[PDB]
C-alpha cells in the first residue's frame, strides 16, 4: 500500500502545488502513481462537492494515524474564519479535523509555514501559520515562495522511504535542504568578497555578474537550497538570472523593508 | 424569486443543488444551482469562497516592490500580475523600457499562456470530457489508429505504447487506491467518448504532466525561477553579455530558450490542438453545445501583444468590447475612463459608502463585510444554502459601461475574428485558426471518423463550452508561434549591438513626481487583467486589481445582471443532478482562478 496524502488548501496562491509538479527527480507523475496515494487535493481530484468531502472521512478511518496531511496555505481567524470557506464551513475546522489523525503534517511553503503574503501588514484576514493552530502534532516546515520542486519531492521521498520525519532545525525546517544560507555557496561570492557590486540595474557590473548585495540581495540572511540545488532541474536561481534574493523562505520576509534596500552591517556577512 | 435579465429567465423554485468545493480549479469556489422538473439548470450562483486582501496590504509600500507582492495573487498565472504591476508603475512614472526588456517580457508572457493553457486542459479540464475507467476497456490497436487519424505527425502512436500506458493505469486502478480518480463520476451518461478516445486523452494527460516542467525553464532563465519569476520596474534583471558566461543572458542561454520554444510549438500543433478538435467534434456530434452564456452577446479584452512596442494599433490580439452579439462593431476600451471599467459590491462581501454605484479602480475601495442574507439556510459559519438575493461572494462585480461581459481566450478570439472582418491585418492568424478549426470540426474529423458532416458557423460554434475550450487551445498555439518570432527579434537586436535591459533614469524615487497614477493591463491566460495604482510621496496610496476571473466569476450587480459563470450554466440539462459533471465541464471551460478573482 502507498501512503495516503491528504493535501489541503487554505488561503493560498497555489504556487506550492505548481512547484511540486515541476519535479524532475522524481517526476510528480511517478510520485502520484507509484509512491503516495494522493487521495484529496482540490487542484487535481476528479470528485467535487459532497463526493470530494466524503473521501476525507473514508481515508481517515481506514488509515487512522497512517496518512500524511500536507497543507498549502493557511487559515484566517478574522471574518469568523469565513474568508476561507470549504463545504460551507471555515477552513480551520477542516484543518483541525484532518490533522487529528495524521501521522505527520507538512506545512508546504511560506504561507503554511509562517503566514505568507496574506499575513503581511496589516494582515486583514488574520492569516495564521499551521503550527500556531495545530499545536499537538509533528509538523515539518518546507518554506519558500514556493519551495524548490526537488526540495518538496525530496521531503516526501525521505518520509516515504524511512517512515520518519527528517532531522529538523530549531525552526522546524529539514536540515537536509535548509542548513545553508544562499550566501554560503552563491556563485557571486568571489565578487562580494572583493567588494565588487552592482549599483544600478544593467550597469557594467551587472553585465559582469557582480554581487547583488547593494541592490537588496537578502541571500546573507536567507536559508534555502537555491544556490546549489537551484530551480527547475538546476536551470537557474534568482541571483543567477540577475535579481537579488528577496528572502522568500524566511519568516516575515514581506515586512523586512523594501526588497531593494540593502542589509546593514555588510562586515557581518564576510 | 424569478426574474428576467440579459435574455435569461432566472427561477429559484426548483431543486437546489450545492457544489462545495468546486475542485479542479485554482483556489476556492462554491456553486449552487436550481434545476427544473427535467433536471435543467434554471438558476446559478457563483460564490468566491476566499479572500486575502492584497489591495489593503499594498498601502504605504514602495511601488518598486509591488510586483513581488501581487505576483503572489496566483502561482498558476504566475508572473502576469508582476507584469501588470511593473507596467502600471512605469505608466505612472512615464518610464519607457528598452526593446530587449519588452521582448523578454513578451516571451515570458507567452510561455505562461502556453503552460497555463495546456496544463489547464489536460490536468483540470480533461476529466470532464474523458472517462478514465472507459480507457481501461480500449483496444490499443484501435487507439493507435485513432491517434494517427487525429494527429498524423505525433510520433508516440504505436499500439504497444498505448498498451503500456493502459497497463499502468490498470495496475493503479486495481490497487484499490485510485488517488485523484477516487469517487469520480465514471460511467455517467454525460460521458460520450469511445474507449479509444479516452485512452488517447489519458495518455496525453501523462505526456503533458512530464513535458510542462520543461516549458517553464524559459521563465527560469529570464526570471530565476518558476513559479514566481522575478520582474523589475524599468526593464528586466537578466542582463546581457555575449563575449559572458557570467551574464544572466548569453547566446548559450538564448539557444536553450529557443530549444524550449520549438518543443512548445510541436506539442501545441501535434497534441493539444488536435485533441481539442477531436473531443470537440465528438461532443458536437452528441449535440452538447451548451454553455455559451454571455459569449453569445458581450465580450471584452484590453488588447495585447503589439508587434511594435507602445503602439496599440499593432496588437496581435486586438481588443475592445462587443455588445448584443453584434460582431460588426467593436467598441474601444479605455482603462483610464472612469465611466468604463467599474466594480460593484452590491452582492459581494465588501462595503462602499453607496453600493448603488460602481467604482472605477483608481477610486476603488476594499473594505470587507462578511454578512449573510435573511434567506440563508444554515448559520454564519455553517452555510447549507447561500442567499443570492443578498451578499454571496468575495468576488467584486466588474462591469463595462454597466454591461456584464465575458473575458478570456474565447473573448479574444471573437474580438480577433471581428477585427479581421473589419480589415485588421494583425488578427489574420487567429482568423485562420478559427476557419481551420470549424472546417475540422464540421467536415474533416467527422469524415475521418465516419460521422455526419455538419454546417455550424463560427457564430454558432464559438459561443459554447466547446468553443470556449477550443479558443484556449488555439490561443496556446498562437502564443507559441508569436514568441518564436519574438526570440528571433531579440537575438537580432542584441547582435545589432543593443544589449540594454533596463531604464534606470527614474529608479530613484527622488526623481518621481510627488503624485501620480498609472494603469497596467495584460491579456492574462484567463482574460482581461488590470492593475490601477496611485502613488503619493514615493508610496502606494491606492492599488486596485481587476482580474479576469473577477469579471467571469462575478456575482450579480446593483441591477441584478448576472456574470459569465452564472450565465454559462443556465439552461443546461444534467444527467443526474447529484453528479455535477455538466456544471464542472462548463465552469472549467473558463479556467476559474479564484485566488486571482478575490486577491
Ligand atoms: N489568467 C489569470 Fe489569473 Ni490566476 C485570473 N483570473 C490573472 O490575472
Ligand atoms: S549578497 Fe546575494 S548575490 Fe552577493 S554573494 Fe551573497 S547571496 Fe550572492
Ligand atoms: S527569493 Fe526565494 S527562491 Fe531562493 S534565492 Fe531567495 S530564497
Ligand atoms: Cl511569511
Ligand atoms: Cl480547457
Ligand atoms: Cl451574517
Ligand atoms: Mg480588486
Amino acid at each position: 500500500p502507498r501512503t495516503p496524502v491528504l493535501w489541503l488548501h487554505g488561503l493560498e496562491c497555489t504556487c506550492c502545488s505548481e512547484s511540486f509538479i515541476r519535479s524532475a527527480h522524481p517526476l510528480a507523475k511517478d510520485v502520484v502513481l507509484s509512491m503516495i496515494s494522493l487521495d484529496y487535493d482540490d487542484t487535481l481530484m476528479a470528485a467535487a462537492g459532497h463526493q470530494a468531502e466524503a473521501i476525507l472521512e473514508e481515508i481517515m478511518t481506514k488509515y487512522k494515524g497512517n496518512y500524511i496531511l500536507a497543507v498549502e496555505g493557511n487559515p484566517p481567524l478574522n471574518q469568523d474564519g469565513m474568508s476561507c470557506i470549504i463545504g460551507g464551513r471555515p477552513f480551520i475546522e477542516q484543518l483541525k479535523y484532518v490533522a487529528k489523525d495524521a501521522k505527520a503534517i507538512i506545512s508546504w511553503g511560506s504561507c503554511a509555514s509562517w503566514g505568507g503574503v496574506q499575513a503581511a501588514k496589516p494582515n486583514p484576514t488574520q492569516a495564521t501559520p499551521v503550527h500556531k493552530v495545530i499545536t499537538d502534532k509533528p509538523i515539518i516546515k518546507v518554506p519558500g515562495c514556493p519551495p524548490i520542486a526537488e526540495v518538496m519531492t525530496g521531503v516526501i521521498t525521505y518520509m516515504l522511504t524511512f517512515d520518519r520525519i527528517p532531522e529538523l532545525d530549531r525552526q522546524g525546517r529539514p536540515k537536509m535542504f535548509y542548513s545553508q544560507r544562499i550566501h554560503d555557496k552563491c556563485y557571486r561570492r568571489p565578487h562580494f568578497d572583493a567588494g565588487q557590486f552592482v549599483e544600478e540595474w544593467d550597469d557594467e557590473s551587472a553585465r559582469k555578474g557582480f554581487c547583488l548585495y547593494k541592490m537588496g540581495c537578502k541571500g546573507p540572511t536567507t536559508y534555502n537550497a537555491c544556490s546549489t540545488t537551484r530551480w527547475n532541474e538546476g536551470t537557474s536561481f534568482p541571483i543567477q538570472s540577475g535579481h537579488g534574493c528577496i528572502g522568500c523562505s524566511e519568516d516575515g520576509f514581506w515586512d523586512k523593508g523594501s526588497f531593494y534596500d540593502r542589509l546593514t552591517g555588510i562586515s557581518q556577512f564576510g | 424569486s424569478a426574474y428576467a435579465t440579459q435574455g435569461f429567465n432566472l427561477d429559484d423554485r426548483g431543486r437546489r443543488i450545492v457544489v462545495d468545493p468546486v475542485t479542479r480549479i485554482e483556489g476556492h469556489m462554491r456553486c449552487e444551482v436550481n434545476v427544473d422538473a427535467n433536471n435543467v439548470i434554471r438558476n446559478a450562483v457563483s460564490t468566491g469562497t476566499m479572500w486575502r486582501g492584497l489591495e489593503v496590504i499594498l498601502k504605504g509600500r514602495d511601488p518598486r516592490d509591488a510586483w513581488a507582492f501581487v505576483e503572489r495573487i496566483c502561482g498558476v498565472c504566475t508572473g502576469c500580475h508582476a507584469l501588470a504591476s511593473v507596467r502600471a508603475v512605469e505608466n505612472a512614472l512615464d518610464i519607457r523600457i528598452p526593446k530587449n526588456a519588452h521582448l523578454i517580457r513578451e516571451i515570458m508572457a507567452k510561455t505562461l499562456q502556453v503552460h497555463d493553457h495546456a496544463v489547464h486542459f489536460y490536468h483540470l479540464h480533461a476529466l470532464d470530457w474523458v472517462d478514465v475507467m472507459s480507457a481501461l476497456k480500449a483496444d490499443p490497436k484501435r487507439t493507435s489508429e485513432l491517434q494517427q487519424l487525429v494527429s498524423p505527425a505525433h510520433p508516440l502512436s504505436s499500439a504497444g505504447y498505448f498498451r503500456d500506458i493502459q497497463n499502468r493505469l490498470k495496475r493503479f486502478v486495481e490497487s484499490g487506491q485510485l488517488g485523484p480518480f477516487m469517487n469520480g463520476y465514471w460511467g455517467s451518461k454525460a460521458y460520450v467518448l469511445p474507449p479509444e478516445a479516452n485512452l488517447m486523452a489519458v495518455t496525453h494527460y501523462l505526456e503533458a504532466l512530464d513535458l510542462q516542467k520543461e516549458w517553464v525553464k524559459i521563465h527560469t532563465i529570464f526570471g530565476g525561477k518558476n513559479p514566481h519569476p522575478n520582474y523589475l520596474v524599468g526593464g528586466v534583471p537578466c542582463a546581457i553579455n555575449l563575449d559572458a558566461a557570467s551574464a544572466p543572458v548569453n547566446m548559450e542561454r538564448l539557444s536553450f530558450v529557443k530549444a524550449r520554444i520549438d518543443e512548445i510549438i510541436e506539442f501545441n500543433k501535434n497534441v493539444y490542438v488536435p485533441d481539442v478538435l477531436a473531443i470537440g467534434t465528438l461532443y458536437k456530434q452528441a449535440g452538447w453545445l451548451y454553455g455559451g452564456g454571455l459569449a453569445a452577446t458581450n465580450v471584452l479584452d484590453y488588447g495585447e501583444y503589439p508587434n511594435v512596442a507602445y503602439n496599440k494599433s499593432t496588437d496581435q490580439l486586438p481588443g475592445g468590447a462587443i455588445l448584443n452579439g453584434n460582431w460588426d462593431e467593436v467598441f474601444p476600451v479605455d482603462p483610464r475612463d472612469s465611466q468604463q471599467v467599474q466594480e460593484f459590491v452590491s452582492h459581494s462581501w465588501y462595503k462602499y459608502a453607496d453600493e448603488s454605484v460602481g467604482l472605477h479602480p483608481w477610486d476603488g475601495v476594499t473594505e470587507p463585510n462578511y454578512v449573510l442574507g435573511a434567506n440563508t439556510k444554515g448559520t454564519r459559519t455553517r452555510i447549507e444554502q447561500i442567499d443570492e438575493s443578498a451578499k454571496y461572494s468575495w468576488i467584486k462585480s466588474p462591469r463595462w459601461r454597466g454591461h456584464a461581459m465575458e473575458v478570456g481566450p474565447l473573448s479574444r478570439y471573437i474580438l480577433a475574428y471581428a477585427h479581421a472582418r473589419s480589415g485588421n491585418k494583425y488578427a489574420e492568424r487567429p482568423k485562420e485558426q478559427l476557419e481551420y478549426s470549424a472546417q475540422m470540426i464540421n467536415s474533416a474529423i467527422p469524415k475521418a471518423l465516419g460521422l455526419p458532416e455538419t454546417q455550424y458557423t463560427l457564430k454558432q460554434l464559438l459561443p459554447s463550452t466547446i468553443g470556449r475550450t477550443l479558443a484556449r487551445a488555439l490561443e496556446s498555439q498562437y502564443c507559441g508561434e508569436m514568441m518564436h518570432s519574438d526570440w528571433h527579434d531579440l537575438v537580432a537586436n542584441i547582435r545589432a549591438g543593443d544589449t540594454a535591459t533596463a531604464n534606470v533614469d527614474k529608479w530613484d524615487p527622488a526623481t518621481w513626481p510627488l503624485q501620480a497614477k498609472g494603469v497596467g493591463t495584460v491579456a492574462a491566460p484567463r482574460g482581461a487583467l488590470g492593475h490601477w495604482i496611485r502613488i503619493k510621496d514615493g508610496r502606494i496610496e491606492n492599488y486596485q486589481c481587476v482580474v479576469p476571473t473577477t469579471w467571469n466569476g462575478s456575482p450579480r450587480d446593483y441591477k441584478g445582471q448576472i456574470g459569465a459563470f452564472e450565465a454559462s450554466l443556465m439552461n443546461t440539462p444534467m444527467v443526474n443532478p447529484e453528479q455535477p459533471v455538466e456544471i464542472l465541464r462548463t465552469l472549467h471551460s473558463f479556467d476559474p482562478c479564484l485566488a486571482c478573482s478575490t486577491h
